[PDB]
């Protein structure tokens, strides 16, 4: 499909993706485009595309858990202007917050 | 004891035939680290090399060091320096191609007291120096050793936990996003081999036993990490019964002037942060310190950069690192190290004492090619979990992470199937939180400073000390050269810095690795000069002999690389003769 | 049945069989002819012919063994004509093919 | 039986430690694999030790002329791959092969 | 089938140590010289 085009992702369509969609694609296509149309800019453009667009992609696969867990507190102190009369310790993750 | 004008201006007197241009001659670097370590470093260092090999003989002994024939006996004659013929006519680096005229002896001051060749300080007598110094001190328990050595020396030590810690790259604003599934690996690397895991990085082991070892471990796999640990803080504190108190003189008191593994003047040789940086910045005030950061002259840094900021392919003179926990974000600190002294004066206790005698030379570093890392890290493939329905544990429930079905090739989530551990969605799903840290560039640091006060006068600072390193890369474990579901040169690649670490078995992982050229890796140490030298450095392969061929009862090794740790500067016998 | 018949299986015949009966049909029959009818192609052609023609018989008596597993995949790097950008890792075959 | 497998094999050897090791096999079992290419590599090491390092020449190094096992000219009495024969032609120029 | 040829002596280097006739080199001595090799060496540990 989208490989014969100069940087047609553009960090857009892959959040319109889900995360599990497109990588079994690879070990689908074959070749690549004729006309090198996607390669005369910088093979690092490209680079600079999947990998920073990718943390969106899982980011709606991830948005459906939303609503079945329970929102993390910070991991330190993390001083705050409201803290006086209540100290603040923080949480390591262990638990298993998937609403069950 | 520098009373060495007898010997460098009389010596432009006489002959000086010629060796290699490599093991004296120092340059820099300007680029990434790939190509200058697989392009350069190969075609020159089999040109510059191939004519007369030079000071790597160390299989000598005192009846034949000593016969009229050595031709090293000549250039030996004070044991408070390390005289030899180099290219002549040069002050600093410079660059990449050596110049042209007759050599030239340039001077340097014997470091450490085990810089002594071999065969005049033998071995014998420097694991003997243990027993008088380690006497009924901290020694472990036999079965962790048989854990710890078999970890080091395993053929099968899965990637997954180094493509782990070149993403964790030390700072705590992820460390503790992900704790799920990393006491699942450790289990899953322990109660499946009996092995610890995470032991090739004393960050990630002063970080655990502190949120790993209340609760969410067995009793046995953080007590290892807890021996391994203690040990190291017993050999910190058999230096203190090697001081005296009472003479704190231009910053450095007297705990900094004994032993090289406190010397904050000298850098660790794997450091994410800036911790010894500014520990080392108020000091050197008069010993004419000077950095090279990727070619440049000064440094930049910023406080976090984010995955928009992707830019893996920068030039200028940046050193990342992780975030600041807490205060203020936005143009506050410049830079701030995180915390006190304990950090850059531990950290590489353990590098330089522990790691060596588990290793016993089956290490060598490696820098990380990151540009297929964090690609090939933000597409796991993970199973939703029903809202009502419960999570599962087994790999043959169709909808747990691990299912053979599910497996889709060229993921994340395959890794674990060629490593054969356990994972679930609270485990996996809470890796992309890396988009507040994320590890751009591996690096190449060379960094300077004349020596302590002790070695001060008219005509030594002429002779000063380099150190090259290698920044948010990695120090890698055994290699193994015979697997193939992974590819061989593709994800890191060697950058040997120091002679614990400089394996030609494991150099077999750069692209061009020539039979004519691996004749010379199974001799010659390879080094790139602008990240390190011979003679004009404080770590030396006559010292590396002692943890090579030392043969020790392995916990005889650790305490002698300790008094083979103390200096042989006129100040330095001050304390160690009393 | 075929062994009164001159170079005529030649994998062209034993495909038939599964690979539960022939085991059972091999060992049936006893003798060769008197007038050497199975004798004038060399044991060493009989035989050449029957090895694949039972790799065969066996070969489409797997031919219906698919939908309950999961297909074969690349196990080793052999490297993706699309290898740049994405680093295509091998897979090790040890699991259990039952799907349900 | 406690008998552990493919012992009279390198091949079969070699084709264990590395892909069979990730937890598949029982670890009071593959450790015994574990320690035996450690034996060999271990064998291999002393090889080294006891030998001058850098006084080759003509094709055969240093290595190549004190101990008849590790010098390529000498082959081994099983041949799975071809990699051994090529190997002895690559050196071996010299010496009327 | 080996011609009728007359017979006659020759020679061939020992290419290697162990060649040496055992009455000339004795298992004692062998072993002894492999002895000192293992000095503070590798070894299998007998539950292998």
């Amino acid at each position: 499909r989208v490989v014969f085009d100069p940087s047609n992702p553009t960090t857009f369509s892959v959040e319109a993706i889900a995360a599990y969609t497109p990588v079994a694609l690879i070990r689908l296509l074959n070749a690549s485009g004729p006309l090198q149309p996607g390669h005369r800019v910088d093979i690092a453009d490209a680079r600079s595309i999947y990998t920073v667009g990718a943390a969106a992609s899982a980011a709606r696969a991830r948005a459906n858990h939303n609503a079945n867990t329970i929102r993390r507190t910070a991991m330190f102190a993390e001083t705050d202007p409201m803290t006086w009369l209540r100290p603040t310790v923080g949480l390591k993750r262990t638990f298993n917050p998937r609403i069950i | 004891l520098l009373d060495v004008e007898a010997t460098l201006v009389a010596l432009r007197q006489q002959h000086l035939d010629r060796q290699c241009y490599f093991g004296v001659y120092v340059a820099e670097g300007t680029e990434d680290t790939l190509d200058v370590q697989m392009g350069r470093f190969m075609e020159t260092w089999a040109d510059m090399m191939p004519h007369h090999p030079h000071w790597v003989n160390e299989h000598l002994t005192i009846l034949q060091f000593i016969a009229p024939s050595n031709p090293r006996l000549r250039f030996e004659l004070n044991p408070a320096f390390d005289f030899f013929v180099a290219p002549g006519d040069v002050d600093l680096p410079g660059p990449q191609r050596p110049p042209e005229a007759m050599p030239t002896v340039n001077a340097t001051l014997r470091i450490i007291n085990g810089n002594i060749p071999v065969p005049l300080c033998p071995i014998s007598f420097r694991d003997c120096r243990g027993t008088q110094l380690g006497l009924g001190r901290h020694t472990m328990t036999p079965a962790t050793i048989k854990a710890v050595k078999d970890t080091f020396e395993d053929r099968a030590y899965p990637t997954i936990f180094y493509m782990l810690e070149a993403v964790i790259h030390g700072n705590e604003r992820n460390f503790c996003a992900l704790l799920r599934l990393l006491t699942q690996c450790i289990r899953g690397y322990w109660e499946q081999s009996h092995r610890v895991a995470f032991v090739n990085n004393f960050h990630m082991l002063m970080y655990i036993t502190t949120y790993l070892g209340n609760g969410e471990l067995p009793e046995v796999c953080i007590n290892i990490y807890r021996d391994l640990l203690q040990h190291v803080r017993a050999l910190r504190q058999t230096i203190t019964d090697f001081t005296i108190q009472g003479e704190g003189h231009n910053g450095e008191t007297s705990e900094a002037l004994n032993n090289i593994l406190t010397d904050d003047t000298f850098i660790a040789p794997i450091l994410w942060d800036c911790d010894a940086l500014i520990y080392r910045d108020e000091a050197a005030r008069d010993r004419l310190p000077a950095i090279r950061v990727s070619g440049r002259n000064g440094y930049q840094a910023l406080h976090f950069v984010d995955m928009a900021g992707h830019n893996f392919q920068r030039r200028d003179n940046v050193l990342i690192h992780g975030r600041p926990v807490r205060g203020d974000t936005g143009q506050g600190i410049p830079i701030t190290p995180h915390h006190d002294r304990e950090w850059g004066i531990l950290s590489k206790i353990y590098y330089y004492i522990v790691i060596p005698a588990f290793s016993r030379g089956s290490c060598c570093t490696m820098g990380v090619r990151y540009d297929r890392l964090y690609p090939a890290l933000q597409a796991v493939i993970v199973p939703e979990i029903p809202a009502d329905e419960e999570a599962p544990t087994t790999p043959e429930d169709p909808r747990h992470p691990l299912h053979a079905h599910q497996l889709v090739p060229n993921s994340l989530n395959v890794y674990f199937h060629n490593a054969h551990l356990t994972v679930d969605g609270d485990a996996l799903l809470t890796l992309q939180e890396l988009m507040g840290d994320m590890a751009e560039r591996t690096t190449a640091i060379l960094v300077s400073s004349a020596p302590d006060a002790g070695a001060a006068t008219a005509t030594t600072r002429n002779m000063r000390i380099y150190d090259g390193a290698l920044y948010h890369g990695l120090i890698m474990m055994a290699y193994q050269a015979y697997d193939e579901t992974i590819a061989t040169g593709t994800f890191f690649y060697p950058v040997p810095v120091n002679p614990l670490f400089a394996c030609p078995e494991h150099l077999a992982s750069l692209r061009g690795m020539t039979n004519a050229r691996r004749v010379l890796a199974k001799m010659v140490p390879p080094i790139p000069p602008f990240l390190g030298a011979n003679h004009h450095a404080t770590i030396r392969q006559p010292v590396a002999y002692h943890v090579t061929h030392s043969k020790s009862d392995f916990n005889t090794l650790t305490y002698s690389l300790l008094g083979g740790y103390f200096k042989f500067t006129p100040i330095s016998l001050t304390h160690q003769l009393r």
